[PDB]
């Protein structure tokens, strides 16, 4: 089992300004990590794969980054669409895990 | 554009049986990637459970493997979930995906809230 | 490194998908360790092999390639993880449409940072004209690599080979070594393995070729293909190729040494001399 | 004893003192009472002496 704690749990910022968190997971899983965009009361969907590729159909301003041990999706230019809770998996090993979210509000 | 189907009734007792029946239209089970579904818990928390492959194997998660049984069928282009040994705590919904692996969890569905009461 | 091979290690094919960005002191390579996936070797590839053996690790950074009006996404069966998948540092580009044309593209990398990079890049050696009209499209190919002391114009060369692991095409990777403050500029038309992070050494390691298996309670120094020699001895007969502080090879098998006396039973002349003889007498000295 | 073929390869290069072209220099050998024909069609830079 490897754990991922994503910090922090809550979070709110204005439109336009710039948001960096962490999920951090436990071990290393060198690039694999895959992180999905949660609406409240829609679906989760996928945004980030392999640490670094967008999955084309998003537009283009998402930029996931960092590598290693800890990882870091930025957004610059946020939107009023962008309330989401923000899961990250991880893609090392057996058993697959998730973590507990975050939570994005329009201040 | 792929699209995928739940089936499945929305009751079970404690200890009882309730299957979960995925549909899929369009695009077949048999080209190469695997099939998993993902548990979604009240507070949102989430767990994966199990998957099958194009190649007929199955693997689980390490502390549900007493519990689950996955096949497949084709002419219904179906995969087949039947969980037993429920609790009222299992309260889920019950995600069903052609999913990537490494390449993360590519396509997802809309998902079906099923209750576990007594 | 086990089923990964040492130089996959930069290029991430999915068994090295554990081993993208390690560290060590020792690395091991294996008979099984098959570097590639899709099948195809590295150009001048004895020279790469022994830069990384004594590197100490690769700290993989970005090389901030972006790519336009192309896709990017290129997968094949061989090359399997959970679906058809490709190496975890390179990418198979592909053209936007299959029989339009691939648009011709130019980027370049400014190492920025203290130490040399490594660079490795791919040219893809399809199996017919049939194939390179249908993956990036007509005319004639052209990959060129330059720096500052550096470039060669490769081409690929398509035919029909023997098939290995189910595909009759190739892949060759190639590689240079940026200085600090270079530049590679890469143009190409197709037919090109692109990189995506680039290598940058760590330290030190040794490196070894074996088959035994890991044993981290005992310590030793000196390593080959069945294991590993340790003692204060100054010659082994064991194998030639030992790597490491190794002890030297020899032809024989035996070479000695005393403590003292050549032995009588009961240069001047004095063991069996005048006194011609021995003792059990005294059991202390001689 | 001799045949090669050479030609160029063009492309944008880093600058080394204002420039971004190359010249490479290629040699022989020739033997008494030998010949080297060179036939050329540009980007040849001809010896002298």
């Amino acid at each position: 089992d490897i754990q991922m704690n994503q910090s922090p749990s809550s979070l709110s910022a204005s439109l336009g300004d710039t948001i960096t968190i962490t999920c951090h997971a436990s071990q290393n899983i060198n690039v694999w990590l895959s992180w999905y965009q949660q609406k409240p009361g829609n679906i989760p969907k996928l945004l980030i794969y392999k640490a670094f590729d967008l999955h084309t159909g998003v537009p283009s301003r998402f930029s996931g980054s960092g590598s290693g041990t800890g990882f870091t999706l930025t957004i610059s230019s946020l939107q009023p669409e962008d309330i989401a809770t923000y899961y990250c998996q991880q893609g090392q090993t057996y058993p697959f895990t998730f973590g507990g979210g975050t939570k994005l509000e329009i201040k | 554009m792929v699209q995928l189907q739940e089936s499945g009734p929305g009751l079970v007792k404690p200890s009882q049986s309730l299957s979960l029946t995925c549909t899929v239209t369009g695009y077949s089970i048999t080209s190469d990637y695997t099939w998993n579904w993902i548990r979604q818990f009240p507070g949102n928390k989430l767990e994966w459970m199990g998957y099958i492959t194009y190649s007929d194997t199955t693997s689980y998660n390490p502390s549900l493997k007493s519990r689950i049984s996955i096949t497949r069928d084709t002419s219904k282009n179906q995969f087949f979930l039947q969980l037993n040994s429920v609790t009222t705590e299992d309260t889920a919904t019950y995600y069903c995906a052609r999913s990537d692996g490494w390449y993360g969890f590519a396509y997802w569905g809309q998902g079906t809230l099923v209750t576990v009461s007594a | 490194l086990g089923q990964c091979g040492l130089l996959g290690t930069i290029t991430g094919p999915p068994q090295c998908d554990q081993f993208l960005e390690f560290s060590a002191d020792l690395i091991i390579e294996r008979r099984e360790g098959s570097d590639v996936c899709y099948p195809g070797k590295f150009v001048n590839e004895e020279a790469l092999r022994q830069i990384l053996r004594e590197s100490g690790g690769i700290d993989k950074e970005s090389m901030g390639f972006t790519y336009n009006g192309i896709r990017t996404n290129g997968v094949t069966s061989a090359c399997r993880r959970s679906g058809s998948s490709f190496y975890a540092e390179m990418k198979w580009l592909l053209s936007n449409t299959d029989n339009a044309a691939f648009p011709q593209m130019t980027k370049s990398y400014k190492n920025t940072r203290e130490s040399p990079a490594i660079i490795v890049w791919g040219i893809h050696h399809s199996v017919s004209t049939a194939e390179q009209t249908k993956l990036y499209g007509s005319g004639n190919k052209l990959v060129t690599v330059g720096s500052s002391n550096y470039q060669q114009s490769f081409v690929p060369s398509p035919g029909a080979r023997p098939q290995v692991n189910g595909l009759s095409g190739r892949i060759d990777f190639h590689w240079l070594i940026l200085n600090p403050n270079d530049t590679v500029t890469f143009s190409f038309n197709g037919a090109f393995i692109a990189p995506d992070r680039a290598s940058f050494l760590r330290g030190k390691s040794m490196g070894i070729q074996s088959g035994v298996q890991v044993d981290a309670n005992c310590e030793g120094d000196c390593y080959h293909s069945g294991g590993t020699i340790i003692s204060n001895l100054p010659f082994q007969n064991i194998d030639s190729r030992a790597v490491g502080k190794c002890p030297r090879y020899v032809k024989q098998r035996s070479l000695l040494l005393a403590t003292g006396m050549k032995n009588v039973p009961e240069l001047f002349g004095a063991i069996a001399g005048f006194i011609e003889n021995g003792w059990e007498g005294l059991i202390d000295g001689w």
